[PDB]
C-alpha cells in the first residue's frame, strides 16, 4: 500500500483482532541502527507477518511498548518517546494516519487501556504516573502519582467509565475510582507478594480480575473479599500478560518470558500449552470469527495461531 | 558559563539525536547502550539464544564522541536485588555485560540507579566490575533528594501519607548512597548524580549532601515553575540548592519532556545558564583559591628546610598582612616614646625571620609614618632570603639595618631589643614552631620589650567530608606505614565538606613568656555539639593572632582577616570515618608534644566512640627543631 513501509521490524510487540475480524500490528526495532516502531493492519490474519500481503502500514517516529484498539477504526499507542498518540485510520482503510501525538510522561510510555465509553483512556509509564486522557479533545484531565515506581500495567474496567486497575514495581495493585476524592485504593492479595506485572478483568463480573506476578504465578482475585481465592505455578519466567476468551464460560490466556502460552480453566488448571515461539510470548488476541481460534506475536517475529479445544 | 547535558530514555537515531540536543546548546547526553525495554536472557532457552545484534554498533559515533559526549545508562529492567532468583542472575549477567559495554566504548560516564533501600548485589556486581580490567571510566549513582515514596500524591483512600515528621527517615536517601559507598570502599569512581524533586525536603535533608562527591545534578522538566510570558524558571529556594551546587561545580543533567511546549526547549538552559552569570561574584579572597580548591598539601617546615624564592614572592604579595603588621608597629612607637622624645629615643627593632624584608620595609613604613626614630636587626636563618637582604641593604636601606644571617635562638645580640617582631606562624598558628623560636630569642628583648604578635591561638571544628576523606585515603605511599597519611595534618582550601560544630579554641601561646619554667607542651579536651546525623571524616584547623592591642589577624571564618589569602586551613583527617547522630557530642583530645629534636601533635577522638591515638611519638609526622 502507499505510504505502507517496505520492511517491518523484528520484536513484534501487539495483537489485537478488531470485532469484524481485522488484525492490529505494532512492532518494535528494539536493536541495530534505528530503534523504531511500526503500525500494521492485516485484514488478512493468515497473511501476517508478510509485509507485503497488508492492508496498511506507517513508521512511527520511536518504537512501541504498548498499543489498544480505539473503536474501530481509531488506534492508541504508548510511545518510548514519552508520548501517547492515536492514529486514525482511513476511511478506505488503506492509510494510517496521526490523529495527535502528546508529549505528557517524561519517561517511557509502558502501558494504555481505553476506558468503556471509548473517549477516555489510561495510560501508565516509568515516570511512575498515571493520566486520564480525552482522546476527543486531545489533552490530559487528570494526573496521578500516586506508585513509587514505573507503573508496569494499567487496565480499564470493562463497563465503568471510570474505574480501573494499575500495577507497579512497588508491589502495589490500585484499584481506581475517580468518583471518590481519594481515587485509588491499595488491593492487596497477600501483603508480601512476587511484583505484579500483568492485570485482566473477568469480563462477566466487574468484581473480580487475575494478576501475574514476576515469578510465574497467575492469581485469581475478588475485589470485595480482598483475599487470593486461587493461584496456580503457570509459569517459570515473568508472566508479562493476560487476555480472556469472548467465550460465555472463559478461558484464560497468558503470556511469560518463558517462551510459553497457556490457557486456563476456570479454577486456574492448564488446558492447552504451545511452545511455538522461540524468543518472549508479547500478546495475545482471540479472533472475533472463530473463538477456538487464537493469534499470538513474539519477538522471534511470529505470528502463529492456535486452536483451543 | 555552564556544563550540562540532556538525559533522554529514547533514542531513535543516534546520528541525528546527539546533533539534536547539541544544536540546542548541551555540552552531553545522557542514554543507554541498549535499548531500556529489550529485556536479555544469559541462563534458560529459547530466550538465551536471541540472534544478535544485541544493540546498535560502536561506528555509529567516533571514538572522539564516545570519549567526550556520551553518558551510558543502565538498563531500568535489570535488577540485581530482585527477591526472585532467576532476575537476580540475570540482572548480574545483564550488568557486566551493560558495563563492559561502556567500558568498551571508553564512555567518561555511566549512570546507575539507587532507587530503593537494598543495593547489595548491585554494589558487589559494579565492585566486581571496577577491579576487572583497567579503564579510567566514572560512576554516577542516580539518588533523589526525596524517595519516590516521599513523594507520592497522598490518594490512596487505605493507605496514607503518615503526615507525622521523622528527622531520620526523611533522610533515608543518603543512608542509601552511605551503605552503597561502603560496600564498594569509597572508590574513588563512584560519585553521585543528585535527583532534584519538584518539593523541596527540609534543610537539614538537603544539607547531609555537603562532603558528598556530588559529580552531577540531575533537574526534571516537570519541576520548573512557569512565569507571566510562558517561560520556564524555579523558585527561590531551588535558586539557593543551584547556587550552592554551582559553587560546588557539579555538572547538570536535564531530563524529562519539555512541559513548555510554547517556547523551545533551550529555554530551561538559558536560564540555568542565566542563574550562573547572577551568582554573586568571587571576592578578593577567592581569585586566588580557585585552582586550590579541596588540594592537599605538605605543611611548611620553614626550620629544617630553607623556602624556594617564589614561595615567598607569592605570601610577600598579601594586601592585608603587611599593611596590619605595618599598623601594629606603628601603634607600638607612639606608645613606646612620647612626643617630647621623638628625637632623643631610637627604639631597637628586631625582624626575627625577616625572610625577603618585607617585614623590614613594613618597619620603615612604620616609622616615618609615626615619625619616630628605629634601629633595624634584620635576622634571617635562609641564607638564599639573606642573599636579597643584603642587596636590599646596600642598594636601599643603609646602615639602618644590621642584616643578621643565623638562627635566633643561636644569634648572640650586640644589644638588647625594644620590639621583636616575628611572622612564625602556620595555619594551626604553633605549627611552624613560632613558640620554640622567640623562646631561645627572648632572652635578648629588653624587660618592657615588646613582642609582636603578643598571642596567637589555634582553633578546631569536626567535619564532614567524603571526599577529602578519600583523598588522604589516596596518598598511601611505598615503603612507609601504609596508614602514615592518616596520621598528619593537610594544608588545604577546605571546599566539598561540613562544618559539624562551632570552631572552638584549642592551644594559646604568649609572648614574651616570664613563667619559670617555660614549657610548650599541651593537652587540650574539646567538647562540640552536633544537631545532625553525619558521617566524622577529621577536624579543621584555623587559628587568630593578636600583633598588638586591636590589631589582629584571624582565618576562623567567623573573624577572618577579609582579603588575606596568606593561610589556607589546616586538616587532621582521622583512619576511620565515625558515624554521628542527631544532638550527640563529639569530644576530641589533641596533645602537643615535643622533645629537644622534634614538636610534633597527637589527637583522638573519646566521643560518642574512641579512635586510635592519632601519630603516638611522632611516629609518621613531625616538626624538626
Ligand atoms: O596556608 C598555606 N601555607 C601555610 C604557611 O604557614 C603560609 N605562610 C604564609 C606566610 C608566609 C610568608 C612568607 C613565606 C611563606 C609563608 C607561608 C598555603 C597557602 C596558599 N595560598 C594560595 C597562594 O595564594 C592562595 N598556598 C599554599 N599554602
Ligand atoms: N629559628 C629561626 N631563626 C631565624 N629565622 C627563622 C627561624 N624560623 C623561621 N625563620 C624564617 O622566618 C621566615 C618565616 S616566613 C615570613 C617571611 C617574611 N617576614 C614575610 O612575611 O614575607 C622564613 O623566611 C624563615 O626562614
Amino acid at each position: 500500500p502507499p505510504n505502507a513501509p517496505a520492511c517491518m521490524e523484528r520484536q513484534l510487540e501487539a495483537a489485537r483482532y478488531r470485532s469484524d475480524g481485522a488484525l492490529l500490528l505494532g512492532a518494535s526495532s528494539l536493536s541495530g541502527r534505528c530503534w523504531a516502531g511500526s503500525l500494521w493492519l492485516f485484514k488478512d490474519p493468515c497473511a501476517a507477518p508478510n509485509e507485503g500481503f497488508c492492508s496498511a502500514g506507517v513508521q512511527t517516529e520511536a518504537g512501541v511498548a504498548d498499543l489498544t484498539w480505539v473503536g474501530e477504526r481509531g488506534i492508541l499507542v504508548a510511545s518510548d518517546s514519552g508520548a501517547v498518540e492515536l492514529w486514525e485510520l482511513d476511511e478506505n482503510e488503506t492509510l494510517i494516519v496521526s490523529k495527535f501525538c502528546k508529549y505528557e510522561h517524561d519517561d517511557i510510555v509502558s502501558t494504555v487501556s481505553v476506558l468503556s465509553s471509548g473517549t477516555q483512556a489510561v495510560s501508565g509509564s516509568k515516570d511512575i504516573c498515571i493520566k486520564v486522557w480525552d482522546l476527543a479533545q486531545q489533552v490530559v484531565l487528570s494526573s496521578y502519582r500516586a506508585h513509587a515506581a514505573q507503573v508496569t500495567c494499567v487496565a480499564a474496567s470493562p463497563h465503568k467509565d471510570s474505574v480501573f486497575l494499575s500495577c507497579s514495581e512497588d508491589n502495589r495493585i490500585l484499584l481506581w475510582d475517580t468518583r471518590c476524592p481519594k481515587p485509588a485504593s491499595q488491593i492487596g492479595c497477600s501483603a508480601p507478594g512476587y511484583l505484579p506485572t500483568s492485570l485482566a478483568w473477568h469480563p462477566q463480573q466487574s468484581e473480580v480480575f487475575v494478576f501475574g506476578d514476576e515469578n510465574g504465578t497467575v492469581s485469581l482475585v475478588d475485589t470485595k473479599s480482598t483475599s487470593c481465592v486461587l493461584s496456580s505455578a503457570v509459569h517459570s519466567q515473568c508472566v508479562t500478560g493476560l487476555v480472556f476468551s469472548p467465550h460465555s464460560v472463559p478461558f484464560l490466556a497468558s503470556l511469560s518470558e518463558d517462551c510459553s502460552l497457556a490457557v486456563l480453566d476456570s479454577s486456574l488448571s492448564e488446558l492447552f500449552r504451545s511452545q511455538a515461539h522461540r524468543d518472549f510470548v508479547r500478546d495475545a488476541t482471540w479472533s472475533p470469527l472463530n473463538h477456538s481460534l487464537l493469534t499470538t506475536v513474539g519477538w522471534d517475529h511470529q505470528v502463529v495461531h492456535h486452536v483451543v479445544p | 558559563r555552564v556544563s550540562s547535558g540532556r538525559d533522554l530514555n529514547c533514542v531513535p537515531e543516534i546520528a541525528d539525536t546527539l546533533g539534536a540536543v547539541a544544536k540546542q546548546g548541551f555540552d552531553f547526553l545522557c542514554m543507554p547502550v541498549f535499548h531500556p525495554r529489550f529485556k536479555r536472557e544469559f541462563i534458560q532457552e529459547p530466550a538465551k539464544n536471541r540472534p544478535g545484534p544485541q544493540t546498535r554498533s560502536d561506528l555509529l559515533l567516533s571514538g572522539r564522541d564516545w570519549n567526550t559526549l556520551i553518558v551510558g545508562k543502565l538498563s531500568p529492567w535489570i535488577r540485581p536485588d530482585s527477591k526472585v532468583e532467576k532476575i537476580r542472575r540475570n540482572s548480574e549477567a545483564a550488568m557486566l555485560q551493560e558495563l563492559n559495554f561502556g567500558a568498551y566504548l571508553g564512555l567518561p560516564a555511566f549512570l546507575l540507579p539507587l532507587n530503593q533501600e537494598d543495593n547489595t548485589n548491585l554494589a558487589r556486581v559494579l565492585t566486581n566490575h571496577i577491579h576487572t580490567g583497567h579503564h579510567s571510566s566514572m560512576f554516577w549513582m542516580r539518588v533523589p533528594l526525596v524517595a519516590p515514596e516521599d513523594l507520592r500524591d497522598d490518594i490512596i483512600e487505605n493507605a496514607p501519607t503518615t503526615h507525622t515528621e521523622e528527622y531520620s527517615g526523611e533522610e533515608k536517601t543518603w543512608m542509601w548512597w552511605h551503605n552503597f559507598r561502603t560496600l564498594c570502599d569509597y572508590s574513588k569512581r563512584i560519585a553521585v548524580a543528585l535527583e532534584i524533586g519538584a518539593d523541596l525536603p527540609s534543610n537539614h535533608v538537603i544539607d547531609r549532601w555537603l562532603g558528598e562527591p556530588i559529580k552531577a545534578a540531575i533537574l526534571p522538566t516537570s519541576i520548573f515553575l512557569t512565569n507571566k510570558k510562558g517561560f520556564p524558571v524555579l523558585s527561590k529556594m531551588h535558586q539557593r540548592l543551584i547556587f550552592r551546587l554551582l559553587k560546588l561545580e557539579v555538572q547538570f543533567i536535564i531530563t524529562g519532556t519539555n512541559h513548555h511546549s510554547e517556547k523551545e526547549f533551550c529555554s530551561y538552559l538559558q536560564y540555568l545558564e542565566y542563574l550562573s552569570q547572577n551568582r554573586p561574584p568571587p571576592n578578593a579572597y577567592e581569585l586566588f583559591a580557585k585552582g586550590y580548591e579541596d588540594y592537599l598539601q605538605s605543611p611548611l617546615q620553614p626550620l629544617m628546610d630553607n623556602l624556594e624564592s617564589q614561595t615567598y614572592e607569592v605570601f610577600e604579595k598579601d594586601p592585608i598582612k603587611y599593611s596590619q603588621y605595618q599598623q601594629a608597629i606603628y601603634k607600638c612607637l607612639l606608645d613606646r616614646v612620647p612626643e617630647e622624645e621623638k628625637d632623643t629615643n631610637v627604639q631597637v627593632l628586631m625582624v626575627l625571620g625577616a625572610g625577603r624584608g618585607p617585614l623590614v620595609n613594613a618597619s620603615l613604613r612604620a616609622a616615618k609614618q609615626a615619625d619616630r626614630r628605629i634601629k633595624l636587626y634584620a635576622v634571617e636563618k635562609n641564607p638564599n632570603a639573606v642573599v636579597t637582604l643584603e642587596n636590599w641593604q646596600f642598594e636601599e636601606w643603609g646602615s639602618q639595618v644590621t642584616v643578621v644571617s643565623s638562627d635566633m635562638r643561636e644569634w648572640v645580640a650586640p644589644e638588647k631589643a625594644d620590639i621583636i617582631v616575628s611572622e612564625l606562624l602556620g595555619s594551626f598558628a604553633d605549627n611552624e614552631l613560632s613558640p620554640e623560636c622567640l623562646d631561645g630569642a627572648q632572652h635578648f628583648l629588653k624587660d618592657d620589650g615588646v613582642s609582636i604578635p603578643g598571642e596567637y591561638t589555634s582553633f578546631l571544628a569536626p567535619i564532614s567530608s567524603s571526599k577529602l576523606y578519600n583523598e588522604v585515603r589516596a596518598c598511601r605511599e611505598k615503603d612507609r606505614d601504609p596508614e602514615a597519611q592518616f596520621e598528619m595534618p593537610y594544608v588545604v582550601r577546605l571546599h566539598n565538606f561540613h562544618q559539624l560544630s562551632a570552631p572552638q579554641p584549642c592551644f594559646t601561646f604568649s609572648h614574651p613568656n616570664r613563667d619559670p619554667m617555660i614549657d610548650n607542651n599541651r593537652y587540650c579536651t574539646l567538647e562540640f555539639p552536633v544537631e545532625v546525623n553525619t558521617v566524622l571524616h577529621g577536624f579543621a584547623g584555623y587559628f587568630e593572632t593578636v600583633l598588638y592591642q586591636d590589631i589582629t589577624l584571624s582565618i576562623r571564618p567567623e573573624t577572618h582577616s577579609p582579603g588575606m589569602f596568606s593561610w589556607f586551613p589546616i586538616l587532621f583527617p582521622i583512619k576511620q570515618p565515625i558515624t554521628v547522630r542527631e544532638g550527640q557530642t563529639i569530644c576530641v583530645r589533641f596533645w602537643r608534644c615535643s622533645n629537644s629534636k622534634k614538636v610534633w601533635y597527637e589527637w583522638a577522638v573519646t566521643a560518642p566512640v574512641c579512635s586510635a591515638i592519632h601519630n603516638p611519638t611522632g611516629r609518621s609526622y613531625t616538626i624538626g627543631l
